[PDB]
């Protein structure tokens, strides 16, 4: 069963997406995005992306989603709603989970489903690589190449972040 | 394609529909805009990591920085909308119908 | 804004567009769009009112949706080709997503609903950037991916845009609403000819920008934003009404003005490929645009609407607005038809 | 497996210690105790501080690969781009500082 | 002091890497024989 | 066998935190010319037991779920921070151990947000938003300082900090960073003069354990691992005692002043020292090995 | 498509080097200076041929030189070597710097009983050259023929005949 | 000059924290260019062998490529040991 941990993790990924996509109060909305973000990091970890997965926790969850919850607490109702207590929120949740469960059924039963693309359900491990014994992490070498190879990426990315600060101070000044 | 792609593509679609089907809180839609980015981060990282395309390893990081920079701008607009009306309801943004 | 910051923000708007135009990598195309959107939100809010904030929010939501679909199409393309080169896409689903992302960014119908509302909600100077400079970056991408674009999709959007733009303008008395619908209708011509000859898509883009800039520049000179406020122009600057008439007749595609040139060259390129019905339908439908342009000339230049007593006090003061390049722009907008063969410089 | 077992234990033990802490008190059966728009309001300063954190945090993610970046043969380019990122991190702060973004007087 | 120690650590890493380089041929040869043997084994059960 | 190891880590942590409360009250007392607990058990050694029992039998919201999640998140994540600590051998040996701790520490700010949110009081919420702003502000210097230190170490591995300091503690080459790090941990743990309970005190010990490793590295002899643990424990205890020492001797900051303490003193100086420590290994030819 | 060719199990057989990783690590420096010739021929084969099948004989000589190497030690220097790799095996990282005394004893042993010299720092990382008789793989990637290029437009650029020839324009 | 030593003396009195930061950042930017040991950093990074050193087929005219790892030819790390 652990042989399909990446598929099991990706099923919870979708359920968490159905969570905040059905759009309960923006406070359970942010809780579903946190669970999916953490589950989403788990998938990246199992593919060899240790640094990319940890960048999700450090930046996405501990940075972006913190500011979302912070902003949500300052300007949004303050009182949540019992999850699924609203008809539309509950109707979309069941609809999503039904399609999530039906896709899971036909792919595992038939080891294949066809929705826009062709999907094969033999497992995710079957495409893994069978050759590496280098004494370094390839992820780390690729990311570390940013400062040598990606001079142009750094410049535009740096400028955008500086301009983000300038832009956000203008937007909120009010005169 | 592999099986995990089925669900990462399912999650992008779910958050796309969630984004285009509004309710009332403008905050609830910005989270759908960030669920879309999260799915695209995971989809890209799996492709790049599995294919061993080393220099592309920094693409997910750049995509994460820019999208978060976007969300910072989106939250700022939400806060300015909240000032004018006391709530982030999207039905209060209908002045420009005429 | 502090004038120095305003200049830097404008150069970031330009930098984002240029990054898209010079990039051979799909991530840098996405980054240029992201940077471009980031810097244009400031100039839309710069007068601070509920309408300017509504326009900026509606713009942000629309453009942000388009960029996530663009990134999704870029990743699908990577999965199926293992490369990032800005060129034809290697998956039909990637092409549908990119074409719809660019259509949303252009405001093409049926992704058009934001254009009239966002344009009405911001200043004239900001609207000029929205309807002119903002078309370059999406257009230059459509220019390079066109060999893989779905013909029924690109032609479906173009026809829809020529109809929606023409009909939507008939019911408008707001000059910013009129210009927005004019922009939608003109986008429809540029993408109709793209599958056949991308050069004639650049020709129509250049000439549309030149004439659209001339209009906004002339609206800004007298600070006129409604039909009735523009109808006072004859009693302050009579020269401006003549230039407004000429430019509006040019935008209508009437010979021998410069605006006839793009429509002329597109019909030629479409018939060479045995497209007879579509250019005939398109050209007839453009008569809607000429109608609500002609309405504007009636209340501005060809009749004299009633004036006000306080208009007498304006006669004593001169225009102090910069009106940069207006004399050159108006002469390119009206008197360029004899030099039509010069379009080869765009080849 | 080890990490998953450790996380499961840590958050299972926390869960147990939380529920029983919610239920052990009801052993006493204490007597019933009769105790019968959308802005806080919020100040724009507490919003800017969070956003400035986010934007600086993003620029930190760009610096995290620095320990690995020093291992390259193109050290002149690496050093120039590293000092570029930190300096613009300082430039952003100097803009915040000089435009009173870092104040608390209303 | 940090400079002296870090230089000494780089030298140890070079020696550590060089021991690997000396052994890579022997590990590469056995990896080849394990891959082909596994493929040959799979082909037999495929035939049946 | 692994399950014993995780139990042999959690239970001592809870016992250590329980008796840290005793040490706090006696250490503060003697600095204040009094004694502190010396009646409940000899030298007060049973005071933590008495407090615990009393607390759990005492008589005991806007969101029921969030009122349950908040204690679990803080308590679960406080214990998780200990799994990669080389003492000298980590329970979980991670190549990105330092990066893991920054990530988990960041999530700690959620319990503050959720607990304030679940309170139901507008007043309670803004108090939480002030606490969240203090934390994330001072997470900036922790991350940048830690990055500056790791440029002399060479990786994100926590056991590599042991090897980095084989000849000499990093406090000597990095005392200006250690100063701002130590204050940032107090602000991060919302300790005096930045105080504007189990999970809270577990972080306090863990942050001081992490400080000893980062700046006061203990020599490790593989044949006698227990000596490292003793020396390691002593260094962390004294660092924890210095938290008590600092609390007794200072008044409290104002909220705007501690924001100013970071945004206008630590961050400008922390940025410059980051630049300095990127350049220094390159110009001295003392770049550490990547492995 | 064709049938993937696979050598039979009989051809894949060879006497293994059944010593643990710390045993290899301890002999690695001497091993890389004694068995360099057969080692480098196998690696030149692998990089040149890009095919594990085309280098199965060369890989058997790698084992033969490795087995012989470990017998040289077992015949003269067993105890100093056993004492040395037992020190390496203790460390979790299998560090060299923790066993410099036992490494020393092993070095004088081989330098007296066998005449071996430990390569200096940087030696095993040199790019060397190998004399081989195996023919160079001419088309290792098994490429097809490349498609023919389009004709090269050549000649003098004369002005366009009668100008643009666009509708009625005479220039 | 002396109009400047009075400026510097004023900031040293009113903003010591910033004077230190701007002093350290200037040293960080400048010293790497003026240091004689910055070249050894490039060499040491270039001397670390991550990959296998693939041999060269010995056509017959490669005089400076060694035939054996212990041969005199080829680059040497002698500077590294003394350094
Ligand atoms: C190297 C040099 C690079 C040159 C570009 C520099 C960019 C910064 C602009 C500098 C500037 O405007 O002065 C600051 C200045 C700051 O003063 P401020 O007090 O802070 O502003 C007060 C209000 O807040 C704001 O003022 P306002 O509200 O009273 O009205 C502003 C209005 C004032 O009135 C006008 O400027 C209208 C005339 C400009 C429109 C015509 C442009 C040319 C059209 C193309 C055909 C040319 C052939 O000017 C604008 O609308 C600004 C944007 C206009 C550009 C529209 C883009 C058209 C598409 C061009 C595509 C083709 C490009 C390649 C060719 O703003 C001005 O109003 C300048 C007016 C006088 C100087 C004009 C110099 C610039 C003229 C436009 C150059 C067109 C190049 C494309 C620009 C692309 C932008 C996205
Ligand atoms: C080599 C590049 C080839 C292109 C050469 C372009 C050089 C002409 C530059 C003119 C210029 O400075 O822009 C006028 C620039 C923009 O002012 P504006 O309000 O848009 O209109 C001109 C003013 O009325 C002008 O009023 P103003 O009394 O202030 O006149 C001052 C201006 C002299 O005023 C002028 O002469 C500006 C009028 C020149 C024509 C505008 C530029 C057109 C560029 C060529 C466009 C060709 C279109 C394609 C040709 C048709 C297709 C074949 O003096 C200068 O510009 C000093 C020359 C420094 C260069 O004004 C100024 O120069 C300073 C104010
Ligand atoms: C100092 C310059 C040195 C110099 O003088 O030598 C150059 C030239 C004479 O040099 P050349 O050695 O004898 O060799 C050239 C031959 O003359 C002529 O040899 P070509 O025929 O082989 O080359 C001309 C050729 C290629 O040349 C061209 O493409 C452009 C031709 C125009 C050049 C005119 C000179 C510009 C000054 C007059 C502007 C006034 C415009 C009216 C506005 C009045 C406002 C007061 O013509 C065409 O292919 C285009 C045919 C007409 C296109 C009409 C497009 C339809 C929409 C516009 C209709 C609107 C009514 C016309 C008004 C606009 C004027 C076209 O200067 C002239 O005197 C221009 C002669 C006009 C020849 C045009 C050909 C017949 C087309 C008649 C159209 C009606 C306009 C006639 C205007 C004439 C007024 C003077
Ligand atoms: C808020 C609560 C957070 C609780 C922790 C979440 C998991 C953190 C895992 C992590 O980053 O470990 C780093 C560590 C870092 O390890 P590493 O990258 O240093 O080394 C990996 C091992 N080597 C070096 C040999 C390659 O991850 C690993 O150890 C690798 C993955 C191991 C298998 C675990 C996969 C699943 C991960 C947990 C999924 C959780 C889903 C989300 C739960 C709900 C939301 C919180
Ligand atoms: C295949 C695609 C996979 C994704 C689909 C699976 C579901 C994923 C969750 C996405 C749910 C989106 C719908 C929720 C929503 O936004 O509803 C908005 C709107 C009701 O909004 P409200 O203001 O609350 O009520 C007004 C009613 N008079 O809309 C409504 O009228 C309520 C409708 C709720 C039922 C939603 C049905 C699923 C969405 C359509 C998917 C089609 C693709
Ligand atoms: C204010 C300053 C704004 C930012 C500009 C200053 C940045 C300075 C630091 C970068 C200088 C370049 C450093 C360098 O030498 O990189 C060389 C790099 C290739 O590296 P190399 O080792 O030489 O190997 C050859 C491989 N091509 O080759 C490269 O890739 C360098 C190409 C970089 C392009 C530089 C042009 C930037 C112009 C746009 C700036 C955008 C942001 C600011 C925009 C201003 C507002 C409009
Ligand atoms: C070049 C090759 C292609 C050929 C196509 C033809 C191109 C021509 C158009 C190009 C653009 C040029 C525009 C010409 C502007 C003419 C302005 C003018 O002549 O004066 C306008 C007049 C002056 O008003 P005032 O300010 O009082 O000055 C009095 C002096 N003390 O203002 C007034 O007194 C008010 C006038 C009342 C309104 C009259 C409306 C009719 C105007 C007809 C001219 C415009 C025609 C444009 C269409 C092209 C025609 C073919
Ligand atoms: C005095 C030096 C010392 O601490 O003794 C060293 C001894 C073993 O040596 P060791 O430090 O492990 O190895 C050095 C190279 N790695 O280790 C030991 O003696 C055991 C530890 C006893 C000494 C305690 C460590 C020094 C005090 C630091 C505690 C933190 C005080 C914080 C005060 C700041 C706040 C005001
Ligand atoms: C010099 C290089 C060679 C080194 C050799 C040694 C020579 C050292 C000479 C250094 C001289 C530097 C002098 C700089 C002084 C700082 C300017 C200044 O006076 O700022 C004062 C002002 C005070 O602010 P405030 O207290 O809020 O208001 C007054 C209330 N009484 O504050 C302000 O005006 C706002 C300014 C804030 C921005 C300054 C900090 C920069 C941002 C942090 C990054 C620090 C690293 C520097 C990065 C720059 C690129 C290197």
């Amino acid at each position: 069963m652990m042989l399909y941990i990446v598929f099991i993790l990706s099923v919870i990924f979708v359920m968490g997406f159905v969570g905040f996509s059905s759009k309960p109060s923006p406070i359970y909305g942010g809780l579903g995005l946190i669970v999916s973000g953490g589950v989403g990091c788990g998938i990246v970890l199992n593919f060899g992306g240790s640094f990319l997965g940890l960048m999700v926790f450090l930046i996405y969850l501990g940075g972006m989603m913190v500011v979302f919850g912070y902003t949500t607490a300052m300007a949004t109702e303050q009182y949540p709603e019992i999850w699924l207590s609203n008809k539309a929120v509950l109707g979309a949740f069941v609809t999503g989970l039904l399609m999530e469960f039906f896709m899971v059924y036909y792919v595992l039963k038939d080891k294949e489903v066809e929705v826009v693309f062709e999907f094969n359900g033999l497992g995710d491990w079957v495409i893994y690589d069978t050759g590496d014994s280098g004494f370094f992490s390839e992820e780390a070498m690729g990311i570390a190449a940013l400062y040598s190879y990606g001079t142009w990426l750094v410049i535009v990315t740096g400028w955008s972040l500086l301009i983000g600060v300038v832009v956000i101070m203008e937007i909120t000044r009010g005169n | 394609m592999s099986m995990v792609y089925m669900n990462i593509m399912m999650a992008f679609t779910v958050s796309l529909v969630g984004l285009l089907m509004y309710r009332s809180h403008l905050m609830s839609s910005l989270l759908c805009l960030e669920g879309m980015m999260l799915s695209l981060f995971v989809m890209a990282a799996l492709t790049i990591l599995n294919s061993h395309f080393t220099l592309a390893s920094m693409m997910p990081i750049i995509l994460l920085v820019f999208a978060a920079c976007e969300a910072a701008l989106g939250l700022s607009l939400l806060v300015m909308v909240s000032n004018t009306y006391g709530t982030d309801y999207v039905q209060n943004l209908n002045l420009l119908q005429c | 804004m502090n004038p120095i910051i305003f200049i830097i923000i404008l150069l970031t708007i330009m930098l984002g567009t240029i990054i898209v135009m010079i990039s051979s990598h799909w991530l840098l195309v996405w980054i240029g769009f992201e940077m471009n959107m980031l810097a244009i939100i400031p100039i839309m809010m710069k007068n601070h009112n509920p309408r300017a904030t509504e326009a900026s929010t509606k713009y942000f939501l629309t453009q942000s949706t388009a960029s996530m679909l663009l990134m999704m199409a870029v990743i699908i393309n990577l999965m199926f080709s293992g490369q990032w080169t800005v060129m034809k896409l290697f998956n039909p689903m990637a092409s549908m997503l990119m074409t719809m992302a660019l259509a949303m960014k252009l405001g093409m119908a049926p992704f058009h609903f934001w254009v009239p509302e966002v344009t009405q909600g911001i200043p004239l100077s900001s609207g000029l950037i929205l309807l002119t400079w903002q078309k370059l970056a999406p257009m230059s991408v459509l220019y390079q991916i066109f060999p893989s674009i779905n013909l029924n999709l690109i032609l479906t959007l173009s026809v829809l845009s020529i109809l929606i733009g023409g009909w939507g303008g008939l019911n408008q008395t707001q000059l910013r609403k009129i210009m927005a619908y004019s922009s939608i209708a003109h986008m429809g011509w540029m993408t109709a000819v793209l599958p056949y000859n991308p050069t004639m898509t650049l020709l129509n883009l250049i000439i549309y920008i030149i004439m659209t800039s001339t209009m906004f520049t002339m609206f800004m000179a007298n600070s006129t934003t409604t039909t009735l406020s523009l109808s006072h122009t004859w009693n302050k600057t009579p020269i401006m009404t003549v230039l407004i008439l000429a430019t509006l007749l040019s935008m209508g595609g009437l010979p021998p003005l410069s605006g006839f040139m793009p429509k002329w060259m597109i019909i030629q390129e479409m018939t060479k490929n045995n497209s007879i019905i579509l250019p005939t339908f398109m050209a007839i439908t453009a008569l809607l645009n000429l109608y609500f342009y002609m309405r504007l000339t009636y209340s501005t230049t060809l009749t004299m609407f009633p004036s006000t007593n306080n208009m007498k006090m304006k006669w004593q003061f001169p225009l102090m607005k910069k009106m940069t390049f207006l004399p050159t722009m108006v002469v390119l907008s009206t008197m360029m038809l004899p030099l039509t063969p010069m379009l080869s410089v765009l080849e | 497996m080890n990490l998953m077992l450790a996380l499961l234990t840590n958050f299972t033990l926390a869960t147990l210690l939380v529920i029983i802490a919610f239920w052990l008190p009801q052993l006493n059966v204490y007597s019933e105790k009769t105790s019968p728009s959308a802005r806080l309001p919020f100040s724009m300063k507490f919003f800017l501080v969070a956003i400035t954190f986010l934007l600086f945090d993003l620029e930190i993610a760009l610096l995290l690969p620095l320990p690995w970046a020093s291992q390259t043969a193109n050290l002149n380019t690496m050093l120039t781009m590293a000092l570029f990122l930190i300096i613009l991190l300082a430039v952003s702060l100097a803009y915040e500082w000089t435009q009173k973004g870092l104040e608390w007087t209303e | 002091s940090m400079m002296k120690w870090n230089r000494e650590r780089r030298r140890l890493q070079i020696e550590d890497f060089e021991a690997r380089i000396a052994l890579m041929p022997l590990l590469q040869a056995e990896k080849d024989r394990r891959v082909l043997q596994m493929l040959r084994e799979n082909l037999e059960e495929e035939a049946t | 066998m692994f399950m014993i190891n995780i139990l042999m880590l959690i239970i001592p942590i809870l016992l250590a935190v329980a008796f840290l409360t005793l040490v706090e009250r006696k250490v503060l007392g003697y600095m204040q010319l009094r004694k502190g607990p010396n009646v409940v058990g000899p030298y007060g050694l049973l005071q933590p037991i008495a407090d615990a029992i009393k607390l759990f039998i005492k008589e005991p919201t806007s969101s029921a779920s969030m009122f349950i999640l908040a204690p679990i998140m803080a308590l679960g994540l406080a214990l998780t921070m200990w799994i990669p600590l080389p003492m000298p051998y980590p329970l979980i040996n991670m190549n990105l151990g330092v990066l893991f701790m920054l990530a988990m520490s960041s999530l700690a700010v959620y319990s503050i947000l959720w607990s304030g949110w679940a309170s139901n009081s507008k007043y309670a919420l803004i108090g939480a938003l002030r606490a969240v702003a203090q934390t994330i502000s001072y997470e900036v210097t922790l991350a940048i300082i830690l990055l500056s230190v790791l440029l002399m170490s060479g990786s994100f591995t926590l056991s590599t900090l042991i090897t980095t300091q084989e000849q000499m503690w990093l406090i000597l080459p990095a005392w200006p960073l250690a100063m701002m790090w130590f204050i940032s941990t107090l602000a991060e743990t919302n300790r005096a003069p930045f105080d504007l309970f189990m999970a809270e005190y577990a972080n306090i010990i863990m942050m001081n354990i992490f400080t000893a490793i980062l700046f006061l590295g203990t020599s490790h002899n593989p044949h006698m691992p227990e000596l490292y643990t003793i020396n390691f424990t002593i260094k962390s205890l004294l660092l924890t005692m210095s938290f008590l020492w600092i609390r007794a001797s200072y008044p409290r900051f104002r909220y705007d002043q501690l924001m100013h303490l970071l945004w206008k003193n630590f961050l400008p100086l922390t940025l410059a020292l980051c630049m300095w420590h990127v350049s220094l290994p390159i110009l001295t030819s003392g770049i550490p090995p990547q492995t | 498509p064709g049938i993937v060719e696979l050598p039979s199990l009989e051809d894949l057989k060879v006497q293994e080097v059944k010593v643990s990783s710390s045993v290899l690590k301890a002999a690695a420096h001497h091993y890389g200076a004694q068995c360099d010739k057969p080692n480098k021929e196998f690696m030149l084969c692998r990089w040149e041929e890009k095919d594990p099948r085309r280098c199965l004989e060369e890989g058997k000589l790698v084992n033969q030189c490795a087995l012989e190497f470990f017998r040289q030690i077992k015949r003269h220097c067993a105890e100093p070597f056993t004492e040395y790799w037992t020190c390496i095996d203790y460390s979790g990282l299998q560090l060299f710097r923790r066993c410099r005394k036992q490494q020393a004893q092993f070095d004088e042993c081989v330098l007296d009983k066998l005449g071996w010299v430990r390569p200096d720092l940087g030696d095993l990382s040199k790019v060397t050259k190998v004399k081989t008789d195996r023919p160079l793989p001419e088309n290792p990637y098994h490429s097809r023929a490349r498609p023919e290029p389009n004709p090269e437009v050549e000649g003098d650029l004369k002005p366009a005949r009668h100008g643009s020839r666009l509708f009625f324009w005479t220039m | 000059a002396e109009r400047v030593a009075a400026f510097l003396k004023n900031v040293w009195a009113k903003e010591p924290v910033l004077v230190a930061s701007f002093a350290i950042a200037g040293l960080a930017v400048i010293l790497p260019t003026l240091s004689p040991y910055t070249k050894y950093s490039l060499m040491i990074n270039r001397a670390t062998p991550y990959n296998y050193p693939v041999p060269l087929r010995d056509d017959g005219n490669m005089p400076d490529v060694p035939s054996h790892p212990q041969d005199p030819q080829g680059p040497s790390l002698e500077w590294l040991k003394r350094l």
